[PDB]
């Protein structure tokens, strides 16, 4: 149940297992994933925390 | 609407929180107690 109104009410089950397939792979940062760029900046050949 | 005067101005003074699932509404099933406490209650949507 998300909102408090019907938009349809046909084709409703009742029960099921629906297991989230939760990746093996962690979260990998080690190539720029998760990252943004600084706003208004460069940081030309540089390391930076 | 806070029915006031024409220069009234209203300020809280406790404000409190609590999760989205929440209503103020008794069970259906408040017919009878042993306490004879019973509060009004009322039918509230589905998601709480
Ligand atoms: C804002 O959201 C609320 C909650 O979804 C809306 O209230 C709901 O409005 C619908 C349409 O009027 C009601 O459905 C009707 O219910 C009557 C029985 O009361 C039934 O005979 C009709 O055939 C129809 O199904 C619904 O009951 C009502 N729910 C509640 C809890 O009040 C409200 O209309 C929304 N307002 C706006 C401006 O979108």
């Amino acid at each position: 149940v998300i909102g408090d109104f019907n938009c349809t009410n046909s084709f409703i089950n009742d029960y099921n297992k629906t297991i989230p397939r939760i990746s093996e792979d962690v979260v990998d940062v080690s190539l720029g994933l998760g990252t943004y760029y600084v706003l208004n900046r460069v940081y030309l050949n540089t390391t930076l925390l | 609407s806070f029915n006031l005067s024409s220069y009234d101005v209203v300020y809280s003074d406790h404000c409190f929180s609590v999760n989205s699932d929440f209503c103020p509404c008794a069970d259906p099933s408040v017919v009878n107690s042993c306490a004879k406490s019973k509060p009004p209650s009322a039918i509230c949507p589905a998601g709480t």
